[PDB]
């Protein structure tokens, strides 16, 4: 049944300048000390992510995908909820990870108003269409415990993204510097049609919440200039969003580019109206004396 | 149990083949040719059927990689479905006749 | 005969070799298709109705 | 966890038909059998029929054939049973149990059940339903000891037996010793029930007596007062 | 224009047929 604890004043979201981070591997394809260009959804890099901080899960919408970094001591956040409506309506989707593994289920279930974790996330379920075992598990001291899962839907595909690394410094709940890749771990044949999204966070009451935070970060088409190292992991890349020399650097594939001046991109001051010009009406057609006659005869 | 044959129990079962919009879902049981690595010889490694000389190179690629290309817009290395390895596919071989 | 099972089969691999491998006197009549030709197309869900 | 409701069930002429349903909730209602089991009042159970992980009819006892089809729904995910030509021998609380084992293919018939339900009392006799009468029992005011004073209801003129007392939402789990009912020499039967009811100071229940009955349904809110 | 990325990371756009009212801000031929 739905629960509330008590001491939950309030908590707004807030706002985080994500750095470089959040570059997938696009295709399942090897390169060694080579640049590659890629068109697909992207995390631009100096954007603006969400920044809740799990000391409330609201439902936030998912309209090309999300990146979810998470900073914590513990294993609080271990699911998701996908789908359109959240309830026994249309389809659903969860992603429970298990302390020994990990499961997941197309079954129409039907979500409460504030999903928290047992099974105790859904009142009726229904039939599913799809299930996978999922051997092993997804999701020391100083050392913190830093983890992103990229989400993303093509036609019918998932193809779950994942990387875990350990923090060795401390931050109040930002972003740590560098650059991390996001290896594919498990692909979805599920195909279902996902428009929102909703965590699932652990209570362990038995209040016990520790700290943690789950950062949404919208994802949008960009081009990224990928640097595969000789042993095809990828070193840095450049989001060609940035000041113009990010752009230099994409049409002059490069990192040492030398002195002078390049042609990279065009300008063009683009519209903001939809005027149309009629001439002024004249000479209305009869309809005064069909519609409005008199008397008909038969 | 002392019926006609045309009055003894018939278990039937029929199977309807749907095709919607979804992803590549059950499709033949499998294909396998016994793969041997001695000369030029065609190859179709889950898609891939370009022409080619296997040979097993000594290249270090990740588990989710499958396929390896160098800058040529064309793969030249392959990972062999069933047993782990990393091959190489140098193209058969070709050139120009002088008189 | 009116109240018939319907079976749903997810992602698999279906082997459509081992429907002959059972007693004699059996019928193999399709609609459309074809026993050679059956491990060729691609179906997203099969539905076996006993 | 499993929650194995049933429904359908209550007084009906000798000869008329009647459908039995058992919606079934928390567990996957494509791999395990359901079968369905009457059990007389004190005299032991019997089983009636059984359908498996499938659309299959495992049999059915040596007097229910020809009288009696049970059907399985796996969409809807409720097993159902069809009764005919009820007679005098068919008043019996029948339940709908599950099964422990998966069923797999190739094994060797073995059927014993692991998950029950409550059942539904479905007399089959010639009488009439009649309507209850709830009445608010007096709690009088002889105090001797803390909760020695206690409050009840009488209900009463009832042919049929599916008797469920609530006292203010279906709560209040605490003693409340309801008597079973008896024949009074003319069909209909008598409930009542004992609550606590401690020192009265506007801090006691609602002094609510719901009494719902199937066959004839009616909800009485009467009220009790001292 | 850049100077490289060996010495420093500033650039300076140059725009082509504007009079820098259409886009330190200078007015080159
Ligand atoms: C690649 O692997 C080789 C051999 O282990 C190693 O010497 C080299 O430093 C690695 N380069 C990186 C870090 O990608
Ligand atoms: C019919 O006459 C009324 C009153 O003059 C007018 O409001 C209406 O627009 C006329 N309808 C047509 C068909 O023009
Ligand atoms: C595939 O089958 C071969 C032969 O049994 C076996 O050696 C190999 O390990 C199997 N590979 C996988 C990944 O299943």
């Amino acid at each position: 049944q739905c629960v509330n604890l008590t001491t939950r004043t309030q908590l707004p979201p807030a706002y985080t300048n994500s750095f470089t981070r959040g570059v997938y591997y696009p295709d399942k394809v090897f390169r060694s000390s080579v640049l590659h260009s890629t068109q697909d959804l992207f995390l631009p890099f100096f954007s603006n992510v969400t920044w809740f901080h799990v000391i409330d899960n609201p439902v936030l919408p998912f309209n090309d995908g999300v990146y979810f970094a998470s900073i914590e001591k513990s294993n609080i956040i271990r699911g998701w909820i996908f789908g359109t409506t959240l309830d026994s309506k249309t389809q659903s989707l969860l992603i429970v990870n298990n302390a020994t593994n990990v499961v997941i289920k197309v079954c129409e279930f039907q979500f409460c108003n504030d999903p928290f974790l047992e099974f105790r996330v859904y009142s009726s379920a229904n039939n599913c269409t799809f299930e996978y075992v999922s051997q092993p598990f997804l999701m020391q001291g100083n050392f913190k415990n830093l983890r992103e899962f990229v989400f993303k839907n093509i036609d019918g595909y998932f193809k779950i993204y994942s990387k875990h690394t350990p923090i060795i410094v401390r931050e109040p709940e930002d972003l740590p510097q560098g650059f991390s890749a996001l290896e594919p771990l498990v692909d979805l044949p599920i195909g279902i049609n996902i428009t929102r999204f909703q965590t699932l966070l652990a209570l362990h009451r038995s209040w016990t919440a520790g700290a943690a935070a789950y950062y949404v970060g919208y994802l949008q088409p960009r081009t990224f200039l990928l640097k595969y190292n000789e042993n095809g992991t990828i070193t840095d890349a450049v989001d060609c969003a940035l000041d113009p020399l990010s752009e230099t650097k994409c049409t002059l594939k490069s990192f040492t580019v030398e002195k002078g001046i390049y042609q990279t991109s065009n300008f063009r001051v683009q519209p903001t109206e939809s005027i149309v010009r009629f001439p002024n009406i004249t000479n209305l057609c009869p309809f005064d004396e069909v519609f409005n006659a008199t008397r008909f005869a038969s | 149990p002392t019926y006609g044959v045309g009055h003894q129990p018939y278990r039937v079962v029929v199977l309807s083949f749907e095709l919607l919009h979804a992803p590549a879902t059950v499709c033949g049981p499998k294909k396998s040719t016994n793969l041997v690595k001695n000369k030029c010889v065609n190859f179709n490694f889950n898609g891939l059927k370009g022409t080619g000389v296997l040979t097993e190179s000594n290249k270090k690629f990740l588990p989710f990689q499958q396929f390896g290309r160098d800058i040529a817009d064309t793969t030249d290395a392959v990972r062999d479905p069933q047993t782990l390895e990393i091959l190489d596919i140098t193209p058969c071989s070709f050139g120009g006749v002088s008189v | 005969v009116y109240a018939w099972n319907r079976k749903r089969i997810s992602n698999c691999v279906a082997d459509y070799s081992v429907l002959y491998n059972l007693a004699p006197f059996f019928t193999f009549k399709c609609y459309g298709v074809s026993p050679t030709k059956l491990n060729d197309l691609c179906f997203t869900n099969v539905y076996a109705d006993s | 966890e499993v929650q194995l409701v049933e429904s359908g069930g209550g007084l009906v002429q000798p000869g008329r038909s009647l459908r039995l349903s058992c919606a079934a909730s928390g567990f996957t209602f494509d791999d395990y059998a359901i079968h369905w089991v009457r059990q007389a009042p004190g005299k032991g159970l019997e089983w009636v029929s059984g359908i498996t992980w499938n659309s299959g009819t495992i049999g059915y006892a040596d007097s229910v054939k020809g009288r009696f089809t049970i059907s399985r729904d796996n969409a809807k995910n409720s097993l159902y049973l069809q009764m005919n030509s009820l007679r005098a021998e068919d008043t019996a609380l029948y339940y709908c149990a599950k099964h422990h084992q998966i069923a797999v293919a190739g094994d060797a018939e073995d059927y014993y059940f692991d998950y029950w339900g409550q059942g539904t009392l479905v007399t089959v006799s010639s009488a009439s339903t009649k309507g209850p009468s709830v009445f608010p029992l007096a709690p009088s005011s002889k105090s001797t000891s803390g909760g020695t004073a206690a409050l009840g209801c009488l209900v009463k003129d009832y042919f049929p037996e599916p008797v469920t007392v609530s006292w203010n939402s279906g709560a209040l789990t605490s003693g409340v010793h309801t008597f079973p009912a008896v024949l009074q020499s003319s069909g209909l039967y008598s409930l009542s029930s004992v609550v606590t009811v401690p020192s009265s100071s506007l801090g006691t229940q609602t002094y609510i007596c719901n009494v719902n009955h199937k066959p004839s349904n009616t909800k009485v809110d009467k009220k009790v007062e001292p | 224009i850049t100077p490289g990325t060996n010495t420093s990371n500033q650039v300076a756009v140059l725009y082509q047929g504007v009079n820098c009212t259409e886009v330190n801000v200078f007015q080159t031929r």
